[PDB]
């Protein structure tokens, strides 16, 4: 514009009043653009003269762009720019803390960004920028506003990676002009628990000696050097510090024990648990401190043992020497006082026999993964033993002698035989563990009244022989592990009555409440089984139901009697061959026909019906029987040549019938092989099953002919209708499974569908361009509306429709012998999802050909290649990342539905050879194969030069679909399968730690496993990036193994069980925030947890007001952890609320499942829960427990959606309120004193009167009753209702025109309306105020006024509220309450004020609103809505520091209410937080 | 108006100034603002007779109701102006505001003995 008069101001900066002219300014965007900050800077600091200021503001109001006048003023360092424009609003944005830390500045400025705000992310680093530049001042405030926790005590500090510490940091840790400016310019517009976990400290001798702290952390009484750099830890800072009882410095690099830090005055929980302390650690003599409670002197180099203890510590209960190097025989071990002690991992042969026979209270012995057979008298006092995993050959008679045994686990042991209960002495046996043994007889009919509370028996991997029925005599059973056994195939009926058990692991050897529901039907009372299915099977019309008469549209379902066989005469038509594998049971004999008249031709026709057969029903043997006889029997020789056993499902017979004659060989050969059957040798023809289920048929069978004949369809109460029998609620799902296998009726679902041929007949009805047809119903009324999703899902009409460079696209093929019966028209209905906007496809009868654009198509289509007798499918899409995306859906698609509905075919030629071409400039290559070529990720032929990346041309295998950056690099990670490197077990695998261009990333190593789960575990942990999320950094394919972040403080269940003084009332509340935030984004996924836990919660810092505290671990049920309905989608609602409870209660549902644990299950079936603050005695906390109550509805439709949980969760009134206690109805009170105290009678209460005062009382006549119209009282002051005084009747100052307030913060009141102050002072008059407001509120009563720099008076029935200056005596102004209450039944009559000494008012308005105020910049912090109805009296009080309020909730209920009294912080902190993560979580993505 | 919302003749009737009032009459009778308090309500408020007396043949509601679900009546038996509470009693009791307390019970509560036997009968 013109620099000339900016030039101008260059020289008016120490010129004179010739500058104020310069007004032109604000005459007339750039302004600021050059210097101008600065020369109004000189203006308003040259020796500020009010005229020109005044002037001079006004024309600075038109900057207020806001953003950039800061940045341009926040270079300069200057602390009247900072809090001005801090006060102006615009300080985190750009970044701008770290360029003012960087540049040299003063103490103020750098204070000023902090308290104003500051992301932490950007604090951190700027405190690693300064770390590096000498400084003790600046980076002493950064760690204030960083790492510093007044509310705990406590000063951490953790992932921030610090240098070095040194005495000067910790300073102040352990415990005006510009407001003026902005106002009128507005106007015109001891220390306990220190962490220093990751700083990677090389050595802590700075504050050693003597220091600025030395003497301050002389009581710290925790310290924390864990995970450190620490070597030769110096003796002078243990006898500087006298009272640390907590010390855990572990992980760090150690070289022999100081031996001297036991020289510490009272210390407690020792752990030393990574450093290598030379092999002798015996601690030096003449030092008896009993304080050590926990000694983890773990992962040594110690041959020996610590032969110390016994002459020098008298209380070490958890003395642990876990996977150290102890080789030799340990000493006799003399301690007196040793609780839990443990030796696993050690090189141990042996043990002396007064190695443990001197310790007379060792409870917890255990040696795990040691050389051990023998185990020399164990004192009686032990309860828990865990040897597992020793070179043991028999149990030691000493454990079979000990009384109070109550755990024990021996697995992976190879013993013979188990010595039974009548000689195990021990009635208390509470969990027994013998897998991976050889145990062949389990004897129990000696003595099994003694076995009664064995909860958990584990018998897996073991070669059992039978199972029994005498250990039915087990009654507290709760998990029978019997599977691998391979051996037994049965199960004694005795097994109904152990109802207790609710988890059954039968897996590869041949649940819960349904099985063991099942055997108790059986043992009430058992029958034979007599009901086989018989599916005979034709080719395009021919001797079918001829053959049938002398033993055709849809199936035509009939009964046979002879046992009873019923005969299924599946459709020739091959319109109708879709459906059909949707009746092909594993558990039935098939027939065939020849229809011999045809000759060689038919027999080979006929060919895919065999291979169906064998597709679906492997084990199933078929009878092939010729029905043309009459009128060439040459196609015996290719029956018994190319059509036998070889690939063909397990031929059993072939008859040459002709229509008679050969009918009676027929029948005689199919009641040999029907009785003959033997299922995986069970002779599933004359099983065993309870008369229920054959009642139940009997019930159906009659039924059918009382029904509807137009639609048979019983509905699901009419099950219910039939019976009179006796089935419960569980036996009807697994009835009617078994009917359904038995072929009686259908039911997949409130309809149950008897009568199959009529269901058969008329579902397929509709199978008698082309292929497709829209809503046609004709012939048969309310039908359609389950009509059509039966239809459409089993059979557009799918069935009858319509029957390039090579190296930028990939193609796969599936190659088998024929395409089974109903393969296309359901891979093409299943290919109607697949996406990375709707796609074209024309899809035919066996292609589909979906594509979007030229750089995203999938065409899977049917090849015939030439000389190749067997058809198959090709895949084909572009070499694109996305296609390769679409390419391994479609795979994992193909393969699983392979798996799920042809396991014949996918068994080990395998008849599914999985080809993959590939072209160096196409070639055949075995999946298979590329699989096991997976050493490299580079293929070469013979031929060395040329070579091709593996995922260029098996997308699926390697990890393409996933982004490129999920790339594990082999030189970087160290994931080591040790035993104390992992960090948890979870779902379908294991997780660890280990280094990966990082400190410790964990690795989570898969068990069993396979690359199509790992795909879909892949995708659903990928491309979701949310603050709450555990975020995985890369994966690999080595161990197939992926790579997640640490919780660096471990996790839920961890810090319930072990740090439970750990939880602040903040910190509890933000966890459940944080949890809610990740479903809330989990739902808005559209993906289920149904995993909710403590174990698997995962926090990261301790810090309360941080940005990340909770996230939600590993996501695709549990006891103590279980969903309404479906554990026993909204159901991770109610998972939810279990995990509130738990955190309300810290550690009371769990920590109940060693005492009873069944009992975390079996009361909250529906809606059955126990009062947590009664039941657990944790400090009472409403709002969140009426909102456990409200969301943990028995009815899910009734449950609160997460996004609203998470709502309600952020509120600071769920944080800040911690009582509402109630009062009796009908009862009013007036006034409450300072237990608590209320108001011709008197009311009290422990957590007509007028008023009361601290014990004083009081009525409308005025009593001057001594006891240990009165309008007012204080403490001694005393107003009546015409204004007179007290200071008792020592003195009596009459001003009255009613006294009504007295307040003291030289006391204030009120009388009528007007103001006193004291011997009265300054009687100043306020009616005249009419000018501003009513004239009705200034001539009113005035009721209560608060004494501060100012001076705040409220009137009786008033919506508006004055302020009056002390000093200068006038009128400062109004504020107005129901302007806040338009903004957001509202009253607005304030009843009661309250002050805060962090310039924060209290106002009570008539009605339930409490307004939220601050005095220093006059705005509202908010409006408590919702609250109750009316507002009377409200005062602090020390309980905690909290402030009282009373209502009434007109009917008249009285309440009493208790909000903290950090209530406005708490609210700008939340939602600054909120904020910081909803900005975080856009950064994400 | 203003920036709260109010209008002239409510400050002139709450003030009791006949002339002004008169002379703005000959604005709205029934004007409300933002607290819903009507120049009847202030006069009530400040009981201060001709003017409520002149609202109420203006066409001045009855039955008006502010935010609080006060009537005139309700102020007038609340502060001790039992004249102002007949004026409107012939002007055409137990009406309620939210709350729900008719001027009998605000005449309770203030200790109107005088207002309490005018309004049960
Ligand atoms: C105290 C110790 C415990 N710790 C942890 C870490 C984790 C953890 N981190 N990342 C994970 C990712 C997945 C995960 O899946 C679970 C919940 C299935 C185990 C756990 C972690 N879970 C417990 N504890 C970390 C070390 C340094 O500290
Ligand atoms: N000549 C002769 N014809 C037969 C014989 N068995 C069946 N058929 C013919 O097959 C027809 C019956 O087909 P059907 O069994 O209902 O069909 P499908 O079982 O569904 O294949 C009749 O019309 C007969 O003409 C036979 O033994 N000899």
């Amino acid at each position: 514009l013109a620099k000339i008069l900016v030039s101008s101001l260059y020289r008016f900066k120490d010129v004179a009043e010739i500058q104020t002219k310069g007004q032109t300014i604000l005459a007339i965007k750039l302004l600021v653009h050059h210097s101008f900050d600065l020369v109004i800077f000189h203006q308003m600091s040259s020796n500020i003269d009010q005229q020109f200021l005044n002037l001079c503001c006004k024309c600075f109001a038109k900057v207020a762009l806001k953003n950039v006048m800061l940045e341009r003023a926040c270079d300069q360092n200057n602390s009247i720019m900072v809090e001005c424009l801090l006060l102006l609003g615009a300080a985190n944005q750009a970044s701008l803390i770290c360029q003012v830390c960087e540049k040299e500045s003063s103490p103020k400025l750098v204070e000023l960004l902090l308290n104003s705000g500051s992301r932490e992310q950007d604090v951190r680093k700027a405190l690693t920028i300064s770390i590096g530049k000498g400084d003790s001042q600046i980076i002493s405030l950064l760690l204030r506003r960083l790492a510093l926790d007044v509310a705990n005590n406590s000063i951490c500090l953790g992932g921030f990676c610090i240098g070095k510490v040194e005495p000067s940091w910790l300073g102040p840790l352990f415990p005006n002009i510009a407001s003026t400016l902005a106002r009128m310019v507005i106007r015109y517009q001891y220390i306990t628990s220190l962490d220093l976990s990751a700083n990677e400290l090389r050595d802590i001798d700075a504050l050693s000696q003597k220091c600025c702290i030395s003497v301050h952390l002389e009581h710290l009484e925790k310290l924390e050097l864990h995970q450190n750099a620490l070597t030769s830890f110096p003796q002078q800072l243990c006898e500087t510090l006298k009272s640390l009882t907590h010390l855990d410095l572990h992980s760090n690099k150690f070289t022999s024990f100081p031996s001297y830090l036991l020289k510490m005055s009272c210390i407690a929980n020792l752990d030393v648990s990574r450093n290598d302390i030379g092999p002798s650690v015996v601690l030096d003599p003449t030092v008896k401190c009993p304080t050590l409670k926990q000694f983890n002197l773990s992962y040594n180099q110690l041959s020996f043992v610590p032969e110390n203890l016994t002459d020098v510590v008298e209380k070490l209960e958890q003395l642990i020497l876990e996977g150290n190097k102890i080789s030799g025989i340990c000493s006799p071990l003399r301690l007196k006082e040793l609780k839990i002690l443990n030796l696993s991992k050690n090189h141990i042969s042996s043990l002396s026999e007064n190695f443990l026979e001197a310790c007379p209270k060792v409870e917890s012995f255990s040696a795990r993964m040691n050389f051990l057979a023998a185990m020399p008298f164990l004192p009686p006092s032990m309860t828990i033993l865990k040897l597992s995993q020793n070179k043991f050959s028999c149990i030691p008679e000493a454990i079979l002698n000990l009384p109070h045994l109550r755990s024990l686990d021996m697995s992976s042991n190879d013993i013979q035989y188990l010595p039974g209960p009548a000689h195990w002495k021990s009635l208390n046996l509470r969990e027994l563990l013998f897998s991976h043994n050889q145990i062949s007889i389990l004897d129990l009919s000696e003595k099994a009244y003694l076995w009664s509370r064995v909860e958990k028996l584990h018998l897996s991997h073991n070669k059992l022989k039978e199972i029994p029925p005498e250990i039915g005599c087990l009654e507290n059973l709760t998990s029978l592990d019997v599977s691998y056994n391979l051996e037994l195939r049965s199960f004694p009926n005795e097994m109904g009555k152990l109802s207790k058990i609710w988890d059954l692991p039968l897996d590869e050897l041949h649940k819960a409440k349904d099985i063991i529901r099942f055997l108790q039907q059986r043992l009430k009372k058992a029958v034979p089984y007599n009901r086989m299915k018989l599916m005979i099977v034709g080719n395009t019309g021919s001797g079918k139901t001829t053959l049938l008469q002398q033993l055709t549209v849809g199936i035509d379902v009939k009964d046979w009697p002879i046992l009873v066989l019923n005969v299924w005469d599946f459709a020739g038509r091959e319109e109708f061959y879709s459906t059909h594998p949707h009746f092909m049971t594993q558990r039935a004999l098939y027939l065939a026909v020849y229809d011999l008249s045809k000759g060689q031709a038919e027999v080979d026709a006929m060919k895919p019906w065999l291979f169906n057969i064998k597709a679906r029903a492997s084990s199933s043997p078929v009878i092939l029987v010729g029905t043309h006889l009459d009128v060439k029997a040459c196609m015996s020789k290719i029956t018994k040549e190319l059509l036998n056993k070889r690939g063909f499902p397990a031929i059993r017979d072939y008859h040459f019938v002709n229509a008679s004659d050969a009918l009676a060989k027929l029948r005689k050969t199919i009641i040999n092989e029907s009785l003959n059957f033997k299922i995986r040798d069970q002779l599933v023809v004359g099983q065993l099953i309870p008369d229920c289920y054959v009642e139940l048929e009997k019930i159906i069978l009659s039924e059918r002919k009382n029904v509807p004949i137009e639609f048979p369809v019983i509905d699901r109460k009419r099950l219910l209708q039939l019976v009179q029998l006796q089935l419960d609620e569980n036996e009807l799902p697994h009835a009617v499974h078994f009917l359904n296998e038995s072929g009686v009726l259908l039911h997949f679902s409130d309809l149950y569908f008897v009568e199959p041929k009529w269901l058969c007949k008329i579902m397929a009805q509709i199978l008698t361009p082309k292929g497709i047809i829209s809503r046609r119903d004709v012939e048969k009324k309310n039908y359609m509306s389950q009509y059509f999703k039966l239809l459409e899902k089993f059979q557009l009409v799918p069935s009858s429709l319509s029957d390039c460079e090579n190296s930028e696209i990939i193609i796969r093929l599936y190659e088998m012998p024929y395409f089974p019966m109903g393969f296309w028209s359901r891979l093409i209905n299943r290919l109607l999802e697949i996406s990375p906007l709707r796609p074209n496809r024309m899809y035919w009868r066996q292609g589909i050909y979906l594509n979007w654009s030229p750089e995203a198509y999938c065409l899977v289509g049917s090849e015939v290649l030439d000389n190749h007798p067997e058809s198959f499918l090709k895949i084909t899409v572009p070499s694109c990342r996305k296609g390769c995306i679409l390419l391994g859906q479609v795979v994992d698609h193909i393969d699983s539905l392979m798996e799920e509905w042809f396991p014949g075919l996918l068994e080990i030629e395998t008849l599914l050879k999985k080809w993959a071409l590939y072209s160096f400039n196409k070639i055949l290559l075995d999946d298979l194969m590329k699989k096991a070529e997976e050493g490299d990720l580079l293929v070469n032929p013979d031929q060395p030069r040329l070579t091709i990346p593996i995922s260029q041309i098996a997308p699926d295998l390697i990890l393409a679909d996933l982004p490129r950056n999920i790339m594990l690099n082999n030189d970087e990670l160290e994931f080591e399968q040790a035993p104390e490197f992992l960090l948890g077990d979870g779902s379908f695998g294991s997780v660890y730690r280990a280094a990966y261009e990082g400190e410790e990333v964990a690795v989570k190593i898969f068990n069993h496993t396979s690359l199509r789960l790992l795909r879909q575990e892949l995708v659903v942990l990928c491309h979701l990036h949310h603050p709450s999320l555990i975020s995985l950094l890369a994966a690999g394919i080595r161990p197939r193994m992926l790579v997640m972040e640490l919780a660096s403080k471990g996790s839920l269940d961890r810090l319930l069980q072990q740090d439970k003084a750990s939880l602040t009332r903040t910190l509890q509340h933000r966890i459940a925030l944080h949890v809610a935030d990740g479903l809330r984004y989990l739902h808005s996924a559209m993906i289920i947890y149904r995993d909710l836990k403590p174990h698997n919660v995962l926090l990261f810092t301790l810090y309360p007001n941080a940005a990340i505290i909770a996230k939600i671990a590993d996501y695709g049920g549990t006891p103590g952890f279980r969903a309404p309905e479906v554990a026993r989608q909204q159901a991770d609602v109610y998972s939810f609320g279990l995990l509130l409870y738990d955190i309300l209660t810290t550690g009371g549902r769990i920590v109940e499942g060693l005492k009873f644990p069944n009992e975390f299950d079996e009361l909250e079936i529906q809606g059955k829960l126990p009062d947590p603050v009664k039941e657990y005695g944790c400090a009472p906390w409403p709002m969140v427990e009426k909102l456990i109550k409200q969301c943990l509805k028995e009815n899910p439709q009734e449950r609160p959606t997460s996004a609203q949980v998470f709502d309600i969760l952020n509120s600071a009134e769920l944080v800040c309120l911690t009582r509402r206690i109630l009062l009796p109805k009908n009862v009013i009170v007036e006034c409450m004193v300072a237990s608590i105290w209320l108001g011709g009678q008197l009311s009290f209460l422990d957590l007509r009167i007028l008023c009361l005062a601290l014990i004083v009382s009081g009525t409308q006549s005025g009593t001057l009753l001594v006891i240990n119209s009165v309008t007012c009282l204080y403490c001694l002051l005393v107003g009546t209702a015409d204004g007179k005084l007290a200071i008792f009747p020592l003195k009596i100052l009459n001003i009255g025109t009613p006294l009504m307030c007295l307040s003291e913060s030289v006391m204030w009141g009120g009388c009528g309306t007007k103001i006193f102050s004291f011997t009265i002072q300054k009687l100043i008059e306020t009616r005249t105020s009419q000018l501003f407001s009513y004239a009705a509120f200034s001539d009113s009563n005035i009721i209560t006024v608060v004494v501060d720099t100012a001076l705040y008076i409220a009137k009786q029935n008033s919506p508006v509220v004055e302020v009056w200056d002390k000093k200068t005596e006038k009128l400062c102004g109004l504020i107005d309450c129901v302007h806040f209450l338009r903004e957001v039944s509202y009253s607005g009559r304030v009843k009661t004020l309250c002050l805060q000494k962090n310039t924060a008012l209290w106002i009570g308005t008539g009605g339930g609103h409490i307004l939220l105020l601050d005095l220093s910049t006059r705005r509202l912090i908010r409006v408590i809505y919702n609250f109750c109805n009316s507002v009377r009296v409200m005062m602090t009080a020390q309980l905690k520091n909290v402030m009282l309020v009373l209502g009434y909730n007109r009917e008249i209920q009285s309440c009493l209410t208790v909000w903290d009294i950090n209530l406005p912080h708490e609210v700008q902190n939340l939602e600054k937080h909120i904020e910081v993560r909803k900005e975080l979580a856009e950064k994400m993505r | 108006t203003d920036e709260a919302g109010v209008t002239p003749l409510h400050l002139a009737a709450d003030s009791g100034h006949l002339e002004i009032v008169e002379v703005l009459l000959k604005a709205d009778v029934n004007a409300w603002d933002h607290y819903g308090f009507t120049p009847l309500h202030l006069a009530a408020h400040v009981g201060h007779l001709e003017i409520v007396e002149v609202l109420l043949k203006a066409g001045a509601d009855v039955n008006a109701q502010d935010h609080a679900g006060w009537t005139p009546l309700h102020l007038a038996a609340l502060y001790g102006h039992l004249e102002i509470v007949e004026v409107l009693l012939k002007h055409g009791v137990n009406a309620q505001d939210m709350w729900g307390e008719t001027p009998f019970d605000l005449a309770i509560d203030n200790g109107n003995e005088d207002i309490a036997e005018v309004l049960q009968k």
